């Protein structure tokens, strides 16, 4: 059930899952128009932005191959991603769903059988942190929205190690568990001007604050057989979440062409663990680009309905942030995707395949190319519409 | 054989060619169908037909007719000039009911969805009859509307109601199947009481009559539990507005049941006496889909030898005293069975009195004190189980000597003695103190032709004010399998979980050597998402069956900090529903669980599950 | 008529959804219903 | 239910000629428009205020004693006030 195959999930939070929406995360990130019937969560200004209520799940099916000088093995995982509701409330926005900020989950098997005494290990992770977000958003102007939200973290990450040699029949499993809490808050605004004639210039600007994470860690140590278990001391552990700034410009036509880049930048943060504290492994500062747009043939299409349909692109450069054995891991892909919306109403269905590569075979490392095939719903409809004649 | 080709309208002043045309839907080069035309042109099988005539006489037309005429039959093809007598708009003028002898006016006139000075339309008539035989005071076969006074020049109509009376009194005899396991009710319902006329000694047949009040005495039972109540709704509470105003009394005995084996210890069981007071009213703002519930209930649960699970004092009692207040819009249509488009979102809250804070008792404490630490109450000196003397009053403790085990007196020194969960639990539980949050989502629409797409998305959440006390052991949840609805009163909400046993998914006692491992104990927590994709075979108003696919994931949790809401079950598969008024909803389901049930030792798949059930077990 | 499904609208009694059950089954078997079309069967 | 109110007060006091209870039925009458002329589209606002106007003149016309003098007059200083919006 978990939600990630990378062993690179065991250093820090856990990898990041939530990237943004289908409708966005197709284009890699890049949310600089300021939309109508999508909800841009990463950024809380486009809340107010919204005109009728909407109501938004996705799920994802991602395949892997893990690669290394030694082998490679293929691994498959599936995942519910989000679940965010809008609501437009006359001049301001509110907007409050889950989101998945990490996830931790690795299956990785050394078998030394078939050799008496050699011990055989089992190494497994699970778990994540997970986001409650609270949102509202302003429009200072009719094209000028700012806003702010507020997040709680939550999530528990479980570590377990079971060695059994070959020759004994009782192993011993030593498991940890470590559960983290806090709560984090964001501002973002976003401005759209007009350049040229027909073509509008779109900028947003969204600001992460520092939060700290309390973490109560449990480590137990079993062995089979053996009803009484070995339990250390529970720990405290205080963690740092780094802040984000998130920066956007782009141009192009509403409804016709879109093309916009976006950089993401994350400050100092704290994220090793007691588990997971290493001297191969080091961390560095986040840094996010790329580059995405859309195109719509002719929205105001009766003849062909493909015209009608939203396709979307993007590239993605991530530098993740963690450098183990002094080389650094990045992760480079591409999206494409498609916004099909049902006839008769503005709710649509998003379809999208994202595919890249994250790490390296160098320094014995592990390299991982992933395809992930991901769908969205979009629904929306107008409420609090008044009925006169009384 | 014959061809259809050159289909013509005339005479269709209101619609244009072209938007009947895509009506009637028949190209040129098909097959000759008769039945097929005047199935589309008037399809009288049906009242809610997506007929020509329909649309003409939904928006006042009523008297239009529509009438196929073949012009030219040449080389096997045969033309037709489909003929529309639009006629005048006609409203509503005068509207009047007859044949009430026991029921009055007011309760009839108020549920009459033609209203004088509107435009006529069939959907109205048809929607008015069905809610006059909602109420059940009258014959269900003779709720003729007959037209008077028409004045075509005019453009008016009027309708006049004739009912026959045929009693207002009822028995009730509901079977249904959920949760695995048969449940019946049984019940006596007086749907035309009049509480104003109660003192009134007078006018006492068969109970007051008069306004449509209704009370009922019902009783509902299961393997595992039995209840008896007696209820008292008003639908219009005020007389201004269609508030609803509903109290009820009632005694259950719960049975303590194993859903995983079905088998029922009729040993352990505990009583439940619940007095509730509803009030229901739709909003009008934000808008008119907003309707807002408010319930308080006092609840009195008798434990009798009640040991198993969380339940320790297995022969005390709880008191429970809560408020629940719930937002609910729902826009959806136009059958409940089978919607096509709308929403339903939901949000409830149950609250009790924050007691902790007010009484200065320390629940962390409790074990702690003389007072709930083991003690002999006896009055005759007895031996312990290591040998020796137990005086009247002294504190004991267990110990296990050889291979039995037993208690040992451990003298005054009451702080070395064994502390009684029982009398803990009891004052921990003495009085119910928690909060549950209830939060649900559905969406239905319309994906490509009669197929339609559904996601529904359940949160619910159960919590204490205060973390010593703990969590109360009364309204868990508990998932897995196809479902039950909430029919029992200790608040226990069965959760439906496609391809997993029943009740599979509930967190278990995990300590082992507790002597009650492997016990369900229920679960805080629990989130649901599922999607589904319904294709209608058959919607009629004798049979409503359709069939659907579904895609669901759903967890539950023992407590907040370990929840993991994106840590899910995974399910998939298909099923049918159908649908019939003297049946019943009637339902199969095949699903296929791709996750391991919980303390399983091999992470295999669960798979392939057959759920049936027969009515809402929601 | 009287057996096609409406949902509620704004002249219908409002459903409590915040209180106990009522000792009854939604859309389940109706022996009584059953009982009458038979007579009428015969 | 107010429009449906003024269409059977109308008859009622055409089909009952000459009866007692024609006095609340035209106090009735006007309470049914001024509170569907109050609260009502923008867009046919105006015709319900007339409305509500004649429906007043023909209850003081009836009996100019009426009992309900208190509450119509003050119906019709609303009604009043609001047209002058529509003083176009
Ligand atoms: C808004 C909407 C509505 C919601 C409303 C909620 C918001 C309001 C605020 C609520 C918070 C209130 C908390 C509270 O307070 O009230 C609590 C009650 C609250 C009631 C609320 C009612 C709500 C009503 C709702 C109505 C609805 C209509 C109870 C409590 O209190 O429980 C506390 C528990 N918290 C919970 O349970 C909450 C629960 C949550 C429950 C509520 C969930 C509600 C959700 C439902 C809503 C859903 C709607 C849809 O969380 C969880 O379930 C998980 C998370 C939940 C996930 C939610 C998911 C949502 C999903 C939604 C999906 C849609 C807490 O955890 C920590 C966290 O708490 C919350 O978060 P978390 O829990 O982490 O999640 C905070 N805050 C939060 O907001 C989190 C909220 O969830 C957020 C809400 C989220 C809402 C989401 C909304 C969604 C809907 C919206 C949609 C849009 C977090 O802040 C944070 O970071 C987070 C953040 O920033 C805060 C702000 C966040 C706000 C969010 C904004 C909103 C945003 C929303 C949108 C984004 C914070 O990190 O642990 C405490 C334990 O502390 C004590 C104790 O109990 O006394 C004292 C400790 O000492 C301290 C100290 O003193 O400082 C503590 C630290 O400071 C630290 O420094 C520490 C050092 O490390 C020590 O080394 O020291 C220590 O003991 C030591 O202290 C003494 C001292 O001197 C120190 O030296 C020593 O004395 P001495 O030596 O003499 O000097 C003692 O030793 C003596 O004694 C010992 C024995 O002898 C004694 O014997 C026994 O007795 C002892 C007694 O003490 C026992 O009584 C035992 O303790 C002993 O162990 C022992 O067994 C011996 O020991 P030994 O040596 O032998 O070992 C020893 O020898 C010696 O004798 C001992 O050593 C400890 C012991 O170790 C445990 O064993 O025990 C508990 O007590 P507390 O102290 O009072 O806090
Ligand atoms: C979650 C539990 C807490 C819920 C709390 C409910 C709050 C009650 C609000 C009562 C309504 C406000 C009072 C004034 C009503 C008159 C209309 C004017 C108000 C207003 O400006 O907003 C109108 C619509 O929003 C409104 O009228 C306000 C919207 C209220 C919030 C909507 C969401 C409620 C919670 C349900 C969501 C969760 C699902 C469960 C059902 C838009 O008016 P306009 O178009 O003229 O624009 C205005 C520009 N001039
Ligand atoms: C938080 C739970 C624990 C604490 C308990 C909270 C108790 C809340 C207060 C009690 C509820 C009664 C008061 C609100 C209803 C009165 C409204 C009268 C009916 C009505 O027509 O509604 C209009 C606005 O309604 C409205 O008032 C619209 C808003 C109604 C919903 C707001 C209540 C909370 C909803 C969320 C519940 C779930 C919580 C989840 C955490 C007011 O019109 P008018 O009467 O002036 O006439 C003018 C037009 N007719
Ligand atoms: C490996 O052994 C195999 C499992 O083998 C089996 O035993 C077969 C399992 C049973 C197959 C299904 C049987 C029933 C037929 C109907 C299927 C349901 C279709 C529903 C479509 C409409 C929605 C209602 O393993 C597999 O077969 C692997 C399965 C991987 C599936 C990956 C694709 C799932 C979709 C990804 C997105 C997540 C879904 C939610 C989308 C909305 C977002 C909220």
């Amino acid at each position: 059930q978990q939600g990630t195959a990378s062993p690179y999930s065991f250093y820090g939070i856990g990898d990041i899952k939530f990237k943004g929406t289908l409708e966005y995360r197709s284009m890699a990130g890049v949310a600089v128009e300021q939309d109508s019937i999508h909800l841009n969560i990463e950024n809380p200004a486009s809340y107010a932005s919204l005109m009728q209520t909407t109501f938004t799940v996705g799920g994802t099916f991602g395949t892997s191959t893990l690669k290394s000088n030694t082998g490679s093995a293929k691994a498959q995982r599936t995942t519910f991603d989000y679940l965010a509701v809008g609501i437009p409330v006359g001049k301001f926005g509110v907007s409050f769903g889950l989101i998945p900020l990490s996830s931790v989950g690795y299956k990785i098997l050394d078998d030394n059988t078939a050799t008496e005494g050699a011990v055989s290990s089992q190494l497994s992770g699970k778990g994540g942190i997970n986001k409650v977000y609270f949102g509202v958003g302003y429009k200072i102007k009719p094209h000028w929205t700012i806003g702010a939200d507020v997040q709680y973290n939550f999530g528990k990450i479980t570590t377990t190690s079971i060695e059994q040699v070959t020759g004994v029949q009782n192993g011993t499993s030593e498991s940890n568990a470590s559960t983290l809490s806090g709560a984090n808050f964001d501002l973002g605004t976003m401005y759209q001007t007009k350049i040229y004639k027909k073509v509008n210039l779109f900028t947003s600007l969204s600001y992460t604050f520092s939060s700290n994470l309390n973490s109560e860690n449990v480590r137990e140590i079993n062995v089979s057989g053996d009803p009484d278990p070995y339990a250390y001391p529970a720990s405290t552990t205080k963690l740092k979440l780094p802040s984000r700034v998130i920066i956007g410009a782009g141009i192009g036509e509403s409804r016709k062409w879109l093309v916009g880049t976006t950089l993401a930048f994350q400050g100092e943060g704290q994220l090793t663990n007691y588990y997971n504290a290493m001297d191969n492994v080091r961390y560095e500062n986040y840094a996010k680009y790329a580059i995405g747009g859309y195109y719509i043939p002719n929205y105001t299409s009766f003849t062909s309905y493909l015209s009608r349909i939203t396709y979307r692109a993007g590239l993605k450069y991530e530098k993740i942030g963690l450098i183990v054995n002094n080389e650094s891991i990045k992760d480079v892909g591409m999206t494409l995707g498609a916004g099909i919306p049902i006839p008769g109403y503005f709710s649509n269905v998003n379809i999208g395949i994202e595919f890249g590569k994250k790490g390296t075979v160098s320094s014995n490392l592990v390299q991982e190319n992933y395809v992930n095939f991901s769908v969205g719903f979009s629904f929306n409809d107008k409420w609090f519409v008044k009925s006169k004649f009384n | 054989k014959y061809y259809f080709g050159n289909i013509k309208f005339l005479g269709n002043t209101v619609y244009s060619d072209q938007q009947l045309n895509r009506y009637l839907g028949i190209k040129k080069g098909e097959t000759y169908n008769g039945v097929l035309l005047e199935k589309r042109i008037a399809d009288n099988t049906k009242p809610d037909g997506e007929d020509i005539t329909n649309l003409y006489q939904n928006n006042g037309y009523l008297f239009s007719k529509i009438n196929a005429v073949e012009v030219k039959t040449v080389n096997d093809t045969i033309d037709f000039e489909i003929r529309i007598t639009e006629g005048p708009i006609a409203y509503f003028n005068k509207i009047y009911v007859t044949g009430n002898d026991k029921t009055n006016d007011h309760v009839i006139y108020r549920e009459l969805r033609t209203k004088p000075g509107n435009k006529y339309s069939k959907e109205e008539l048809v929607r008015t009859i069905r809610e006059i035989g909602q109420l059940g005071f009258f014959d269900p076969e003779s709720i003729k509307p007959e037209f008077r006074n028409v004045d075509p020049a005019a453009g008016t109509v009027d309708i006049e109601y004739q009912l026959v009376e045929k009693g207002s009194s009822q028995v009730e005899l509901q079977g249904g199947y959920g949760g695995g396991g048969f449940i019946g009710t049984l019940g006596l319902s007086f749907n035309n009481f009049s509480a104003r006329k109660l003192f009134d000694k007078d006018a006492y047949k068969p109970l007051p009559m008069g306004d449509g009040q209704k009370v009922a005495l019902r009783l509902q039972g299961s393997t595992y539990f039995q209840t008896y109540s007696l209820s008292f709704s008003e639908p219009w509470f005020g007389g201004k507005k269609p508030v609803q105003f509903s109290s009820s009394i009632s005694y259950s005995k719960q049975f303590n049941y194993n859903y995983s084996s079905r088998d029922v210890n009729r040993n352990q069981s505990f009583n439940i006496f619940t007095v509730q007071v509803g009030l229901a009213k739709r909003l009008t703002v934000p808008d008119d889909y907003f309707v807002l519930s408010q319930s308080v209930s006092y609840q009195h649960y008798d434990l009798n030898n009640y040991y198993t699970g969380l339940f320790t004092f297995g022969n005390g009692a709880s008191r429970n005293l809560a408020y629940t207040i719930g937002l609910s819009r729902s826009n959806k249509g136009v059958n409940p069975i089978f919607p096509t488009y709308g929403s339903e979102f939901s949000i409830s809250a149950k609250v009790t009195p924050p007691y902790s804070l007010f009484n200065n008792i320390n629940y962390g404490d409790l074990q702690n004190q003389k007072e709930y630490k083991t003690q002999y109450t006896g009055t005759t000196t007895t031996t312990g189980i290591d040998g020796q003397a137990i005086n009247p009053g002294d504190y004991t403790k267990t110990e296990t000597v050889n291979g039995q085990s037993g208690t040992v007196s451990v003298g005054s020194d009451y702080k070395s003695a064994d502390t009684d969960v029982g009398k803990v639990d009891q004052k921990k539980y003495n009085w119910l103190e928690y909060y549950k949050v209830k939060f649900k989502a559905d969406w239905y629409t319309k994906i490509y032709g009669k197929l339609v797409l559904r996601t529904l998305t359940e949160f619910g959440f159960l919590g204490a004010y205060d973390q010593s006390r703990g969590v109360v052991p009364f309204e868990r949840f508990y998932l897995g399998g196809d479902g039950m609805a909430n029919y029992s009163m200790d608040g226990r909400e069965t959760i439906q979980l496609r391809g997993y046993p029943n009740n599979s998914l509930t967190p278990i006692i995990e300590d082992r050597n507790s002597s009650r491992y492997g016990q369900q104990i229920g679960a805080t927590i629990y989130n649901k998402f599922s999607m589904e994709l319904r294709y209608p075979i058959t919607l009629k108003s004798s049979a409503s069956i359709y069939a659907l696919t579904f895609l669901e994931a759903g967890s539950s949790y023992p407590t907040f900090k370990d929840y993991n809401p994106f840590d899910l079950n995974r399910s998939a598969g298909a099923g049918l529903r159908v649908f019939m008024p003297a049946f019943g909803l009637l339902g199969i389901d095949f699903g296929y669980g791709f996750d391991a049930l919980p303390g399983s030792t091999t992470n295999k798949a669960n798979g392939w599950e057959t759920h049936f059930i027969i009515g809402q077990q929601f | 008529y009287v057996d096609m499904q409406f949902e509620d609208d704004r002249q219908s009694t409002a459903k409590n959804t915040v209180m106990y059950s009522d000792q009854t089954i939604k859309y389940g078997t109706d022996f009584v219903r059953i009982f009458k079309d038979v007579k009428k069967l015969l | 239910d107010y429009k449906s109110a003024l269409v059977a007060f109308d008859n009622f006091i055409a089909d009952f000629p000459g009866t007692p209870l024609k006095e609340d039925a035209l106090f009735y009458k006007y309470d049914s428009a001024y509170q569907l002329a109050i609260n009502s589209v923008p867009s046919k606002m105006e015709e319900r205020l007339h409305v509500a106007q004649t429906a007043y003149a023909n209850l003081m016309k009836y009996k100019s004693d009426t009992k309900y003098k208190e509450k119509a007059d003050q119906m019709n200083a609303r009604v009043e006030t609001d047209l002058q919006k529509f003083t176009k």
